[PDB]
C-alpha cells in the first residue's frame, strides 16, 4: 500500500500505536511484529504494536516510507506516510 | 433443581444459625432455614435464565444483585445509552438484560459489561454505554461505566450520554 | 385528517369495543362504576389521539416571524403526553427543544403545538423525537435544531431519554453543549 | 375468582376490541408498528386487572408503590400506600401487605374503594386495635396534581392522637 | 351562558379594541410582530374567560357516584390559571379541595372540571375559592368541604392564599387538621 | 419616546377600549367589581410598556428579575435575565444595568429582541472584548415549562471558552 | 425637607470617609457623600408618607429596613393573615403599609405590630396574625409575630394561618 | 480543479469518508464510487465513500493528486490534495 | 495601617457624624431608641473596616509550608461580608479560591484571613477578588490561582471572576476549579 | 504581502470562508468577490465569500498563492498562504 | 496511654476548670483514648472501564492545631487487569486519615497507595471536608497516570462523582 | 498557656510522632491557642408579641472526651416589658458554648440567662449538633415560665423555628 | 542560521492581534524591529514580547528577515507558526 | 534513529519540553542537557529540559535534525523531526 497511517494516544513517547486496518500488507504488519484485533463495539479489525509511535517510524523509513505529514485529532497523535 | 437442592440449601443455613449462637428451635427461627434458602434461590435465578438515527438512553432502571465476595446484597440503579443502526432495543427485553444478569453472585464491573456487551451483541448499534451506581451492604457509592463503539471512541458521544443521564 | 364527523361515526364503535373488552376481564359493565365507561374510554382514547385530527401545515398558519440577527432558541419542559403503539398505555414525560434561527422563528405557542399534533397519537418515542424535529427544520430552514424527549412508559423511577440533533447541532458541538447545557 | 383458563379464553376477545379500537381511530392496524397491538395491549389490561384471580407499638408500612386503573376512564392511577396499625396480638408480614395492596389496585378502582379494601383486609386479618390507610396518586385522566385518600378504623378514626402520630411519621 | 355563535360575533369587536389599546399605548399596529395581536389578542380573552360557557349543571352530568362507607377525599395541587379582574392581569397558581363526602362523591375529572368552569372568568381569588367549595357542598351534601387557593398575581415571591372551611370542616377542627396536614 | 403627556393623553382611549372588551365577552361593565376596571387596566397596561419613555476579570450579574409582555398574545412573561462581560476600560454600575433591562423590558416584546438588545446595549455602552446575555422566562400564554434565550457577542461569541466559563458561572 | 437636608448628610458621609482612614479625594469615593446620603434618604422615604367568610393570607412580601440601633439593613419577608367582616385588603394597598413602616429606622418587633395595627384599623377584621422573618446584617434569623383579635384568642385561626404560611 | 479536501471522522482506519461537495468533478466523484446527499438539516449536499482514508489516498495517487496538508478539526481528520 | 489608637481617637468623630445623620434624616436622636444609635454605629463600621488595621505581610507569618508534589487545592464558600465603597451599604456573599501549589501552600486559616483583609474595607467587587488572587499569587508563586466572588449588593448577584498564571493559560485547569466548586 | 490565510468553521464542504482583514489587498478582496463585515461586538472588519474553501483555493492558485499548511483551531479550518 | 492521660489532665487544670467534677472525673482517659483512636493509622501499614468508589466518610485531625476535619472521599481508577477490594479501599483511606494530616498529604497518599496496589491505568482522588479549626469546604484533587494525562477520562470521572 | 502547650508537646511525642517535621513545629502553641479560644467562655461573665432568633451557629466542646460538638441555637420567648438586643444573646450563646460541655446544660444555660436578664413571661430554647465524638444530630430542648406552661406558646415556638 | 527557529502565535481570531513573538531569550533586535513589548502576563513564570499587529502582518515582516513559514497548528484557542531562516 | 519528537504543554515560549522517551539515544539526551523521570502514575520514563521548545530545535539543527511537521493536540504542542 502507498500510503500508510499511523498513530497513538494520551502520550507519545509510549505505545499502543496503531499500524494498520484490513486492508494493510500482511507482510509489512508482520515485519512490525503487529497483532490483529477488534476493540468491542467497533465495525473494523486494526493491526497494533507495543512500541511508541517514534520506534514505528524509524521501522518504516528502513521500508523506504516517508513522513508527509503529522497531526492531533482529540487524544490521538496521527502521522501520514507514503513510500517515497 | 431448586426444588432438589432446596433442602441442602436449608440445612446449611439452619447450620448457620447454631454457629452464630442462636437457637434454631425458637418460634422466630423455626421456618427461618427454609426462608433464607428460597430468598437466597429467588436472589440468584439468573442463573435460570439464557440472552434467548437518534440517541437512545434508559436511565434509572432499578437494580439488585448479590456480592460473590460477601454474599450480601448491593442494590441501586443502570442508566444504558446506545446510538442504533437498524435494531432498538424494546423496554422489556432490556429489563430481562437487567434481571439475567444482576440475579446470580457478582462483581460489579462484570455485571456493567455484561449489560453492554448483551446490547451491543443484540442490536449491533454504532455504540453503547452502561453505567451501573450501587450501594454495597458488605452512603459510600460504586460507579462502574462502560463505553464501547462509538461511546468509547467519541468522547462527544460519551459526555451527551453523561449528560442525558443526569 | 381525521374530522369531527369521522369521531362521532366512530365513537360508537369505539365504546362497543370497551364495553366488550369489560365483560372479558370478568367485570360487570352494568355496576354503576363501570355504566357509561364504554363512551368515557372510548372518548378519552379520541383525546389521546386528537393529533390525527390536526395537519403541520394548519398547524404553521401564522406561525413564522423574522429577525435580522440570530440567537439560540430553547423552550424547556415542555409537558408532553403519549400513546404507547405497542401496548396502548400512555407514556408521559417533557420536551425540551433548541434551535438557531437563520432569520426566521417560530412563536411560541406554535413550537407547543408541534408537540401536541405527534405527541396526541399512537407513537413510539424515537419517532416523537424525530417528527418535532423535522417539522421545525422544515418549517424554518434554521442552522440547526435538537430535540430530547424524557419520558416514563407506564406499560413497564425508570425513564427513556431520545435525542435527536440535526444541522449545526449535530455538526458543532460547541452549539450541542451550549443546548444541553441550557436545558440542565 | 378469575382463572388462568378465563384468561387464556378471553384474550381473542379482548385483542379483537382492540384491533376495533385501532380502525376506529382512523389507525390503520394493519401497518408494522401495530400488527401485535391487539395482543400486547389485551395482555397487558389482563395484567393489570390480575387481582381479580387473587405488641405495644405503632407499626407503619410507608411508600408502598401502587399501580390501579381508573373505572371510569380506563387509564392508570399510580402513587403510593401508606399503612399504619397498632396490633393486638398478630402482626402483618410485609410480603402479605404487599399481596393485599397488590390483589385491590390490580382491578378497575377508583382511589377511595380501594383505600378502604386495603383497611378492612388488614382490620380483618389481625384483628388489631385499629388502621389507618392514606393513598397519594397521579390520576393520568387529570395530567392527560395528587388524589389523597384516607380512611381511619378503630382507635385510628377514636382516638385523634393516634391519628396525628401516624399522619407525623408517614411524612 | 355564553355561546359559540357570541363568540364569533363578538370577535371583531375585541379586536377592534386591542388594535386601539395597540394604537394608545405608542406602538405600531402595522409591524410583523403586532400584525395579527389584534385577533391573537382576542382569542387569548376568549379562552381565558371560556368558563362563562360553561353551567355548573351541564359539569354535573353523570358526575355523581355512590359509596356505602366515607373517607377523606382530597385532590391537591390542581393547576389554577384565572383573570384579576380589576386589572385584567391572570393570578395563577393551585387550588387544593378536600370534603368529606356522606355517601355521595364527585368523579376525579368533574373536581377538575369545577375548578375550570369558576377560574377561567374575571375574578377576585375570595369570590372562586368559595364558589369551588359551595359548587361541591351543592351538588354532594357531604359532611364538609376546604378549599385552599394559592396564587401569584401578577398585577402585583408573594402569593396569597385564601382558605373556605364548609360544614365539619369549619366545626370539627380535627378534620380541617387532617385537610391540612395532608396537603403539604 | 413616549412622554407623560401622551400617557395622560391616550389613557382615556384605553380605558374606552378596555370598557369595550368587557362588554364583549358577555360581561356586566356596570357590576360593582368592574367600575373601574376599564381604567385600573389601562393605568395597568401603560406602566407595562413605560419601557417606550426612556480590567482583567469577568464580570456576571446573574438573576435579575425581568417582567414583560408577550406582543403576540398581549400576556406577561416573566423570568430572569444572566449578564455577562469581559470589560476592557470600562465597568456598568449595577444600576445601569437594571435600568437596560427595564427599558427593554417593560415593552411588548419577543424573548429573542428582549435578549439581543439588552446585550448589544451593554456592548455599546461599555465597548468591552465580549458581552453574554441569557434571559429564562415562564410565558402566560403557554401555562395558561421554560424559555431561555443566549445572545453571545465578541469573545463570548468567537471564544468558547470564555462562553462555558460564563455558563458555568451563572448556575 | 429632602433637598435641604441633603447636603447635611453628605457632609457627614464625608467626615465619616475621613474618619475611618479613607481619602476622600480618591477617585472612587468623590461622590460617596452623596450617594450615600441618597441611598440613606431612600431606605427612610416611609417618614414621606401616611396610612391615607374565609381566611384570607398574603405571604412571602419582600422586605427591606434599617436597623435603628446600628443603621445597618436587616431584610426579609413578611406574611400576613386575616380574617374580615366587612373589608378586604387590596394587594397594593399592603405593600405601600409594609414599605411605609419598613422604610424608616426600625426594631423589627415596632414593624410587625405596626403593621397588623394598620390592617385592624383599616379592616376592622375578626382578627390579624404578622410574622415578619429577616436577617440582621449587623445565617441566624429573627422571627416576630403578632395576633391580634381571634389570631389570639382562638388558637385554631391561628394554627391554620401558621400552616398556610409554609 | 486543483485542490481537493477529503475527510474522515472518529476513527481514521474505518469510513466513511467525505470527498467532495456540490460543485466537485462528477467524473471524479463517480470514478471513486462517491454518492450524494444531504445529511438532515444541513444547507449543502456533500459526496462520500464507505472506503477508509488511506484507500481514497491511494486512489487519488493514481489520479495525479498529492497530500500537502493532513490536519485534525474536532473529530474529524482532513487532508488537503493537489493535483 | 490603622490603628487600635486610631479607633479610639476617631470614634467620637464617628459618633458626632452619625448623630447629625439621624437628625438629617428627620429623626429624633434624644428618643430612647436612638441614644446609644451615634456610637453603636460608629462602632460597627470601624468593625466593617478593621481590614485597614492589618497587613498582607502581618497575615504571612507562619503561614506557608512545603509540599514535594503538588495538586489542586480548593477552599469553596468562605463567608464574605464587605462595604460597597460607592454608597456605604454592604455586600455580602462567598468567595472560592482555587490554586495549583508549586511546592508551597498557604495555611487554611491564613487563606481565609486574606479574604477578611481586603474585604472588610470600603470596596468594589471587582477590586476585592483580585486583591485575594494577587496575594496568593505574590506568596507562594504558585503555578496558578482562581478566585470566584459571588455577592448580593443591598445598595439578583454578581460573581466576578479572576484565573492567573496556569489557572488562565490551562482551560482543563480552570475547568477543574469550576467542576469541583459546585 | 506575500503572506494570506483563509479559514471556513464546521464543516470544510460549505462556505462562508474568511479571506482577509482591514489591512488586506482590496484588489484581491475583490477579485475573490470577498464582502467585508464587522461581527457584533468584534474589534474588527473581516472579508468573506460564500464560496466553499476548496474553491477560494483553486482561485488563489490562479494568483499565484501556494498552500504552505493547514490546521485545524477550535472549530476553524484554517489554511496558509504564500 | 498514661502519658496521654497525664498531658489531657494537666490540659484541664490550666482551663480554669475543676478536674475533680463529675464530667471530668474520667476524661484524661477518655481524651486519650480519643487521641488513639484518631491516630491509629499510625499502627497500620499498606503491606497488611472505569471504577469509581464515591462519597467515603473521611475523619482526620488537623496536624497544626489538632482539631477535626471532616468530610468524603471520592476515587476513581482505570484498572489494568487488577482491581481493588471495597474493604481494603476503607482501610487505605483509613490508614492515612486517622493521623496527624494536612488534606493535601492525605489525598496524595490514597492516590498513590492505590497507584502501587494496582498498577492501574490511573487514579483519581478528590477530597472534600469541613475543618472545624476554621460553612466553607475544602477541595482536594490528585490525578495521576491516565487521570492527569488524559482530560477526558478526568472530566468523565470528575461528572461521574456528581 | 506554657502549661497548655507543654501538654500539647507531650501529646505529640506520645502518639508516634515526629514534633520536629515542619508540619509539628509550631502545633504545641497553636493547638494551646486553639483550646484557649474554644474555652474563652470562663472570663466572661453574664453581667458584662413572640420573639424568635433562630440558626445561630454554635461551637462547643465535649466535657468527656475533648472533642468538637457544632450547631445552631434557636431561640424563643414572649417578653414582659424588656427585649434583648441581638449581640447580648449572641454573647450569652457565646459565654456557655465556648466552655466544655454537655448540650443539656448549654441549652439550659441559656435559656436561665435570658429569664433572668429579661424576665420575660417564657423562653424556649433548642439546640442541634453534631458530635465529633461519635450522620446523627443531637437536639435538647429546654421550656420555661409560659413556654413549659402553656403548650400553645411552645407549638406557636416549634412551628416559627422550622 | 544563528538561531534560526522562531515561533509566533495569536488567540481566539486569525484577523486580530495581539501576536507573541517572543521569549526571555529572543533576539533583542528582531524584537525591537518588529515594535514589540516585553510583559509577563500576571501569574505567569516567563516573560513574552508581543506586537499588537494580526499574524499576517509579523509573517509579511518576517519574510524580509529572511524567516520561511515551515508549520502552522492549532493547539485549544491558539494558532501556532513555526518559523526558520 | 532518524526521527524525534519533541513537546511542550500549555505556553510555548517556557518549558519544560519532552525530547525523549526510555528507548532514546542517551548521547542526544546528553548533549541536550535532559533529565530522566517517569511522572506519577506513568508507566514510561521521559526525557525533558528546562528549555523552551524553540531552543531546542535550535540545538537539534545544530545536530543535523529539521522539522517535518508540527501540530497541537490536548493541550501538548508536538514537534516531528528527521535527520
Ligand atoms: N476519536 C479520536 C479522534 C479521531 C478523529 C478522526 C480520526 C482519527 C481520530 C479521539 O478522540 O482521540
Ligand atoms: N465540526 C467538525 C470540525 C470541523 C470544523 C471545520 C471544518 C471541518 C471540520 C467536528 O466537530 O468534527
Ligand atoms: N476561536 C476559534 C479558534 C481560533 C483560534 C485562533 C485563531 C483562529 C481561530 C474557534 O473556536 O473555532
Ligand atoms: N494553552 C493554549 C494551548 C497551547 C498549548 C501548548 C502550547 C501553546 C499553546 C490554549 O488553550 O489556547
Ligand atoms: N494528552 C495530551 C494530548 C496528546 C495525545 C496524544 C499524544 C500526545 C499528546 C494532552 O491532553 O495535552
Ligand atoms: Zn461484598
Ligand atoms: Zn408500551
Ligand atoms: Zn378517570
Ligand atoms: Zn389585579
Ligand atoms: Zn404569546
Ligand atoms: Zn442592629
Ligand atoms: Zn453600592
Ligand atoms: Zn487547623
Ligand atoms: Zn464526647
Amino acid at each position: 500500500m502507498p500510503y500508510l497511517l499511523i498513530s497513538t494516544q494520551i502520550r507519545m513517547e509510549v505505545g499502543p500505536t496503531m499500524v494498520g486496518d484490513e486492508q494493510s500488507d500482511p507482510e509489512l504488519m508482520q515485519h512490525l511484529g503487529a497483532s490483529k484485533r477488534r476493540a468491542l463495539g467497533n465495525n473494523f479489525y486494526e493491526y497494533y504494536v507495543d512500541d511508541p509511535p517514534r520506534i514505528v517510524l524509524d521501522k518504516l523509513e528502513r521500508r523506504g516510507f516517508r513522513v508527509l505529514s503529522m497531526t492531533g485529532v482529540g487524544q490521538t497523535l496521527v502521522w501520514c506516510l507514503h513510500k517515497e | 433443581d431448586n426444588e432438589l437442592n432446596l433442602p441442602n440449601l436449608a440445612a446449611a443455613y439452619s447450620s448457620i444459625l447454631s454457629s452464630l449462637g442462636e437457637n434454631p428451635q425458637r418460634q422466630g427461627l423455626l421456618k427461618t432455614p427454609w426462608r433464607a434458602a428460597s430468598a437466597m434461590q429467588f436472589f440468584t435465578k439468573g442463573y435460570q435464565e439464557t440472552i434467548s438515527d437518534e440517541m437512545v438512553i434508559v436511565k434509572d432502571i432499578d437494580m439488585f444483585s448479590m456480592c460473590e465476595h460477601h454474599l450480601v446484597p448491593f442494590v441501586g440503579k443502570v442508566h444504558i445509552g446506545y446510538l442504533p443502526n437498524k435494531q432498538v432495543l424494546g423496554l422489556s427485553k432490556l429489563a430481562r438484560i437487567v434481571e439475567i444478569y444482576s440475579r446470580r453472585l457478582q462483581v460489579q464491573e462484570r455485571l456493567t459489561k455484561q449489560i453492554a456487551v448483551a446490547i451491543t451483541e443484540a442490536l449491533r448499534p454504532a455504540g453503547v454505554g452502561v453505567v451501573v451506581e450501587a450501594t454495597h451492604m458488605c452512603n459510600s457509592k460504586t460507579v462502574t461505566s462502560t463505553m464501547l463503539g462509538v461511546f468509547r471512541e467519541d468522547p462527544k458521544t460519551r459526555e451527551e450520554f453523561l449528560t442525558l443521564i443526569r
